[PDB]
């Protein structure tokens, strides 16, 4: 549903 | 929201969409109120009913946004947080009295057209504002309907609520550190809070100095929208003592 | 802080949102 967010937000 | 509108670009630039990491997902609405601070519903990070406790590492901030589910590149600014401070006398047993939380920000965000904090009440324009009959607006990315989701942030402005005609509405027991919005059945006109939106701001523009102020929080209602119901709001200028007491111990 | 409460897009270019005057209109 969501559009990915950048994975730096996430490490 | 409910019966509500799509928000004009940068209308609401303190407006916080509070993101669980995983499953990535809408939590929350907050607001910005300071470069490192942002303001939300207590129940938000913790409600045991529901098996809701989240802790720091669980959630992300997302700033400066319009669209609910596109990632606004160049546009939204996305935070770690620090620290969650909950109210000590939150009641989440009961009626959700003191539904408020401070959530402290990893570094500071950057200001921008699209970002930018609410002011906060004092005692002087609370007093003036805080009359039934007059409008608030209330912004969110929650549920379009009680029973479905919006495109973009959705704006809907509701008149503040006699006491009596709150507390009549309900059989939960209210308390001072809320107050209630919305139409009654006989106005015609109507709109609500829902799911999603919870810990977004209720925010008046004083008339007095042209700024923005937050003087609620959205907290609870008795579904969304229906007739004879109004929305319930944390009273944050009654609580903004203990919203200085943590701003000055761990700012 | 000192800047509180007042939108680059709106207050800041003196713009007003399409409904805040109904806001206006409820503080008599
Ligand atoms: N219900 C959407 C809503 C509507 C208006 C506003 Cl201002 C906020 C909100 C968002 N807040 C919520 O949904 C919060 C989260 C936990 C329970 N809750 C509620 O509003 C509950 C009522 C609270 C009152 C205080 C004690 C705990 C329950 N209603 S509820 O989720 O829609 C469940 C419900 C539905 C229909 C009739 C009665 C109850
Ligand atoms: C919620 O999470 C914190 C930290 O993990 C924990 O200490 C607490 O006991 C949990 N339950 C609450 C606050 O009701
Ligand atoms: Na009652
Ligand atoms: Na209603």
């Amino acid at each position: 549903d969501f559009e990915e967010i950048p994975e730096e937000y996430l490490q | 929201i409910v019966e509500g509108s799509d928000a004009e670009i940068g209308m609401s630039p303190w407006q916080v969409m509070l993101f669980r990491k995983s499953p990535q997902e809408l939590l929350c609405g907050a607001s910005l109120i300071s470069d490192r601070w942002v303001l939300t519903a207590a129940h938000c990070l913790l409600y045991p009913p529901w098996d809701k406790n989240f802790t720091e590492n669980d959630l992300l901030v997302r700033i400066g946004k319009h669209s609910r589910t596109r990632y606004e590149r160049n546009i939204e600014k996305i935070s770690m947080l620090e620290k969650i401070y909950i109210h000590p006398r939150y009641n989440w047993r009961e009626n959700l009295d003191r539904d408020i939380a401070l959530m402290k920000l990893k570094k500071p965000v950057a200001f921008s057209d699209y970002i930018h904090p609410v002011c906060l009440p004092d005692r002087e324009t609370a007093a003036s504002l805080l009359q039934a009959g007059y409008k608030g607006r209330v912004t969110g990315w929650g549920n379009l309907k009680e029973t479905g989701q919006p495109s973009v942030l959705q704006v809907v402005n509701l008149p503040i609520v006699e006491r009596p005609v709150c507390k009549d509405s309900t059989r939960i027991r209210i308390t001072d550190n809320m107050f209630c919005a919305g139409y009654k059945p006989d106005e015609g006109k109507r709109g609500d809070a829902c799911e999603g939106d919870s810990g977004g701001p209720f925010v008046m523009k004083s008339p007095f100095n042209n700024r923005w102020y937050q003087m609620g929080i959205v907290s609870w209602g008795e579904g969304c929208d229906r007739d004879g119901k109004y929305g319930f709001y944390t009273h944050v200028f009654r609580l903004k003592k203990w919203i200085q007491k943590v701003i000055d111990q761990f700012g | 802080e000192a800047d509180c409460g007042l939108r680059p897009l709106f207050e800041k270019k003196s713009l007003e949102d399409k409904t805040e005057r109904e806001l206006l209109e409820s503080y008599i």
